[PDB]
């Protein structure tokens, strides 16, 4: 039993991080644009152990054409976003959510927030000060999730590594059901 | 653009090849309807069609060079008095003006294209020409076509609308084999090849599993087939990073279940360097490379610079790697002359023979084709029949007796013979006359033979060896162009029954005979005995080689004795020559028009030594320096005398299976086609829905006892429609060992270009403990052993070499190769005895997190073989072995 999900959000927001840390339990140190990747995983919900296999989009206009490589039938797509930005909050659930419908309906979706260890940070106050920007909360997230439909909210921090594998079994287990 | 035949394959002259470009004012001559025309014939900017209209069907027609078989200058069949007349032109001499361009889709089909141009255009026209079939000639002999495939398919969708652009990657992908699935558009040449080379390296899980075991984590950053034709080569650079990123993301994406989905994490890079490939090529591969030829691999097959700079090979590099033509199982591929081999006695060489070359189908009711000699002829064949029987007119015409068969002037046989004799091979042919023809016409049939062959004919003994006590048949390589026939010389001093040849015949034609003189075969049971070649129907030669199997063995290796289908095939199929083989029968003639097992053997055979046709035999045979000489009885059922030398097979998986049938469920299945004691077959278990690339992974065991002659046979099979659309035949003697591609072919026996399979193939051995002697031993003669060498290769050596590899015969013992390695090093003054040679066994595993097991140790003691510890390395067990020298 293998499940298939694919996982789209703002870019520059932790979308390889994430995988990464899963797959390797290592935070990447040195940061590249990602074009497309493909990764397999096992995880064990529920007593059920079930092969994951790992889709990697991109949100760069150059590489927004061949999006549509990875969106044929899948189990599940998952959304992620950066906590930091607010304009993630609302473009990204707005931008894709017609474009996951579109091309591949009867598929659940999860929304998972990135970058939540930094949510606390001094530093990321004064940079959204210039900006007139606050972190995104976590009401918001899960109320974003239920304007576009989606099977529920999560929260993740690469670098601690919290909540990261609870997003896989929450993921994984809708894929076989339904 | 896109030429069909690209520049690095043609080797035409500058001024040639713009002649034929231009275009030129021909006489196209048209032999059915007996018509000839003026005509326009132009070279199309690819260099594969040629097209002739009006100049500024009879004229209008286009040829592509790829079916082309020869080109013929002067061919008898142009009428250049009926052209003159025609085109009111001066006297032309044939010789001089004609020339001819025998094409066909089939073994069967030989059509004849016919042009007549004045002096000066046909020399430009015949030698550019020429040099456009070889290239033909040659791209239909390259093991690796992936990229010939590529061409061919481009250009037809180039031209498949008559809209000049390239394929959508819907189309693409779907040709590839990828999902059927819009956003992109037509696409460049190389936008398309680099979109194969992404399904190729991405669509391969099993290269996957093989690379993670030997992989290592070094980071990210710190006359054959023409380089610039293999795909997978790096050095064919006739597209920036982002480009094959996105191809290979695509072909990742497109392919459904068994893909090596595109991994890129940064900072966990893993590679296979210079010591980690070479630890590959020991155990698995066999080969032994220095620390140079290694480090050439390097930087030829890995893609991207920053890894082929710090001498290391991504999956990309290692993936490419094991798809090169190097890679490829069969030792056969480009296989040339061996021009030692054809030294000994014609007795000694399995000939390859052809039994009823002028019919081309069924051989009670069908056509003789003229032309079917010269297509024959061309595949290596050198052995064919003449059913020479009688001239309405006087002159001979070659039929089947006493049946509906077509009937062809013997005058035109005799000709097709000549012109397509020696064109691919040099040596001799052998025609057999099936003489049913009165006396007064035999003196007209040895005319023609003389007048046509006139040299190459042998008339009378060539060397002084024929006129020894007890000749011999003088070699292959003496008789190189030549041409010799056989039937019954004069002694100096319903089913049709035709097998009865003329009671008398005539003084002129026998005195032709020299070195075949066909006799009836006086039997076992009951000139030098080493000329008289018998000629036994299968029946005959199948009952003989039953009862008297020993006995034949030693007549057929001092005399020849043919054999040929036996009456009842009415089918014109053709009967098993393993057989025949076995007990030293050289000329086994076999049916060309039919194409199935039998013959797809005869193919598989003679495609070595240089495909020939002439193969020499077992040593087992026509040695007296082989112990087991007249010991070798292959009907025995049951030899328990001799430890056969255990073979291991394993389908890994196979790529393209069923091409044309993207939905399948193919099993490879191997037989073993040998004697009737080491004979078997082998079936993996079907994957379902899966021809891309099927993943059995199944392993079969079989013992050889005589592996001189064996062929595997992988034949690709649909448990749906169960109907082979694949098979490959291969001498186990010509199997590389390791994991190694095999290019499979179609039912009529042509190269597949995508279509292969991945095996391991690993020959085993059991340990000699005195009881029983292996089966290698007493089969090889021991004057070959002494020809064998072995490299291996010793860790620590002094200088700053991390290794080297060293040449050392099969018996060289730990106390020789200590010698040989402090030999090179004469400048330092060193002791043997502090030196000694010592085994290790690095625990690679596919699991990397864990930390590395402590290598096993062991002390190589003095006297014993360094060979025999080379061959006890399994891989399997999860070590690599290394021959560490150490103080
Ligand atoms: N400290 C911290 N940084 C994060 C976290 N999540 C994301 N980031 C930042 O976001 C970046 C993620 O970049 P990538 O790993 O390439 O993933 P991406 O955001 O989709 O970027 P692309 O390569 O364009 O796909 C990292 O370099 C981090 O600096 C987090 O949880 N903690
Ligand atoms: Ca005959
Ligand atoms: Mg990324």
């Amino acid at each position: 039993i293998r499940k298939k999900l694919v996982i789209v959000g703002d870019g520059a927001c932790g979308k390889t991080c994430l995988l990464i840390v899963f797959s390797k339990d290592q935070f990447p140190e040195v940061y590249v644009p990602t074009v497309f990747e493909n990764y397999v995983a096992d995880i064990e919900v529920d007593g059920k152990q079930v092969e994951l296999a790992l889709w990697d989009t991109a949100g760069q206009e150059d590489y927004d054409r061949l999006r549509p490589l990875s969106y044929p039938d899948t189990d599940v797509i998952l959304m992620c976003f950066s906590i930091d930005s607010p304009d993630s909050l609302e473009n990204i659930p707005e931008k894709w959510t017609p474009e996951v419908k579109h091309f591949c309906p009867n598929v659940p979706i999860i929304l998972v927030g990135n970058k939540k260890d930094l949510r606390n940070d001094e530093h990321t106050r004064r940079e959204l000060a210039k900006m007139k920007q606050e972190p995104v909360k976590p009401e918001e997230g899960r109320d974003m999730a239920n304007r576009i439909g989606a099977f529920g909210y999560m929260e993740c921090s690469a670098k601690t590594k919290d909540g990261v594998r609870e997003v896989f079994e929450m993921a994984t287990r809708a894929a076989l059901q339904a | 653009g896109t030429e069909l035949i690209p520049w690095y394959v043609l080797s035409i002259q500058a001024d040639v090849h713009q002649f034929l470009l231009q275009g030129a004012t021909v006489i196209h001559y048209d032999q059915d309807t007996h018509l000839s025309a003026r005509c326009f014939l132009q070279l199309q900017p690819d260099n594969s069609t040629l097209t002739w209209m009006k100049p500024p069907g009879l004229v209008e027609g286009i040829l592509d060079l790829f079916s082309v078989k020869a080109v013929y200058m002067g061919h008898p069949g142009i009428d250049i008095h009926t052209v003159c007349v025609q085109n009111k032109l001066s006297s032309m001499l044939l010789s001089e003006t004609g020339v001819t361009l025998l094409y066909g889709l089939q073994t069967t089909d030989n059509r004849l294209l016919h042009f007549v141009a004045p002096k000066h255009t046909a020399k430009m026209l015949f030698s550019g020409l020429l040099e456009l079939t070889t290239a033909v000639r040659k791209i239909r002999k390259f093991p690796d076509q992936r990229q010939q495939w590529l061409r061919k398919q481009y250009v037809s969708f180039y031209q498949e609308d008559g809209r000049y652009e390239g394929p959508t990657l819907a189309h693409a992908v779907e040709l590839f084999g990828g999902r059927r699935w819009v956003s992109d558009s037509n696409m460049s040449f190389i936008e398309f090849v680099e979109l194969f080379k992404s399904f190729s390296i991405r669509s391969r899980k099993d290269l996957k599993d093989i690379f993670d075991i030997y992989s290592v984590p070094c980071n990210r950053s710190a006359d054959l087939q023409p380089d610039l034709d293999l795909l997978t080569r790096n050095v064919s650079d006739l597209l920036s990073d982002n480009q094959r990123q996105i191809s290979d993301a695509i072909a990742a994406a497109s392919i459904v279940t068994n893909g090596t989905g595109i991994e890129s994490t940064s900072l966990g890079i893993f590679g296979v360097g210079i010591l980690q490939l070479n630890d590959f090529l020991v155990n698995c591969q066999g080969e032994h490379c220095t620390y140079d030829e290694i480090l050439s691999i390097i930087q030829k097959f890995e893609p991207n610079i920053s890894m082929c700079h710090q001498g290391l090979l991504s999956f990309e590099g290692f993936a490419r790697f094991l798809m090169d033509k190097d890679n490829f199982a069969s030792k056969n591929d480009e296989s040339r002359e061996n021009k030692k081999d054809l030294q000994l006695p014609l007795s000694y060489y399995y000939i390859e023979s052809s039994h009823n070359t002028y019919l081309t189908g069924h051989q009670l009711k069908g056509e003789s084709s003229v032309e079917l000699y010269s297509q024959v002829l061309l595949q290596g064949c050198r052995s064919i029949e003449l059913d020479c029987w009688d001239g309405d007119d006087g002159m001979p015409i070659i039929y089947h007796g006493h049946t509906l068969t077509t009937k062809i002037p013997f005058k035109e046989v005799v000709e097709a013979i000549d012109r397509s004799a020696f064109i691919t091979s040099d040596l001799p042919i052998i025609i057999s006359i099936e003489n049913h023809c009165s006396l007064p016409q035999q003196r007209k049939m040895a005319e023609i033979f003389k007048s046509v062959f006139g040299e190459k004919l042998v008339a009378k003994f060539l060397f002084e060896t024929d006129f020894s006590d007890d000749p011999m048949l003088p070699s292959p390589d003496q008789l190189r162009r030549k041409v010799l026939l056989k039937n019954k010389k004069l002694k100096a001093h319903y089913l049709p029954q035709n097998k009865k040849e003329s009671r008398q015949i005539a003084p002129e034609l026998s005195d032709l005979v020299i070195y075949c003189q066909a006799v009836k075969f006086p039997g076992l049971s009951t000139t030098p005995k080493c000329y008289h070649i018998s000629s036994l129907n299968e029946n005959a030669a199948k009952r003989l080689c039953r009862r008297y199997s020993q006995k034949l063995i030693q007549h057929t290796a001092c005399q020849l004795l043919r054999t040929y289908p036996a009456a009842t095939r009415i089918d014109s199929s053709n009967p098993n020559p393993l057989m025949f083989w076995l007990h030293g029968i050289q000329l086994v003639a076999l049916n060309y028009q039919t194409d199935d097992l039998p013959l797809h053997l005869n193919a598989a055979m003679f495609e070595a030594n240089g495909g020939c046709g002439y193969v020499l035999k077992p040593p087992v045979l026509w040695d007296k320096s082989c112990p087991m000489y007249q010991k070798f009885s292959p009907l025995e059922r049951d030899l328990d005398a001799m430890d056969p030398a255990t073979y291991s097979l394993t389908i890994i998986s196979g790529q393209n299976v069923c091409p044309s049938n993207s939905t399948g469920s193919p099993c490879i299945e191997v037989d073993v086609l040998g004697m009737p004691l080491d004979s078997c077959h082998f079936r993996t278990k079907p994957i379902h829905r899966n021809t891309l690339n099927p993943m059995w992974n199944e392993q079969f065991l079989f013992r050889v006892h005589f592996e001189d002659l064996v062929f595997l046979r992988f034949a690709v099979v649909e448990n749906n429609s169960s109907a082979i659309t694949a098979q490959r035949i291969i001498p186990l003697k010509a199997l590389k060992r390791g994991y190694r591609h095999l290019q499979l072919r179609n039912l009529h026996n042509e190269i597949l270009e995508i279509s292969s399979l991945f095996i391991n193939s690993r020959r085993m051995e059991d340990n000699p403990s005195g009881s029983t002697r292996p089966a290698s031993l007493m089969f090889n003669t021991e004057e070959r052993k002494c020809s064998q060498t072995h490299k291996v290769t010793v860790h620590g050596v002094p200088g700053p070499e991390p290794f080297a590899v060293f040449t050392i015969n099969e018996g060289t013992k730990a106390k020789q190769l200590l010698q040989q390695i402090l030999a090179v090093d004469q400048d330092t003054k060193l002791t043997a005895a502090d030196y000694f040679l010592m085994e290790e066994k690095h625990f690679i595993s596919k699991e990397k997190n864990e930390c590395r097991k402590q290598p096993f140790q062991r002390a190589v003691g003095p006297e014993e073989d360094i060979v025999q510890i080379l061959n006890s390395w399994f891989p399997e067990e999860g070590y690599v072995g290394r021959i560490v020298l150490k103080p």
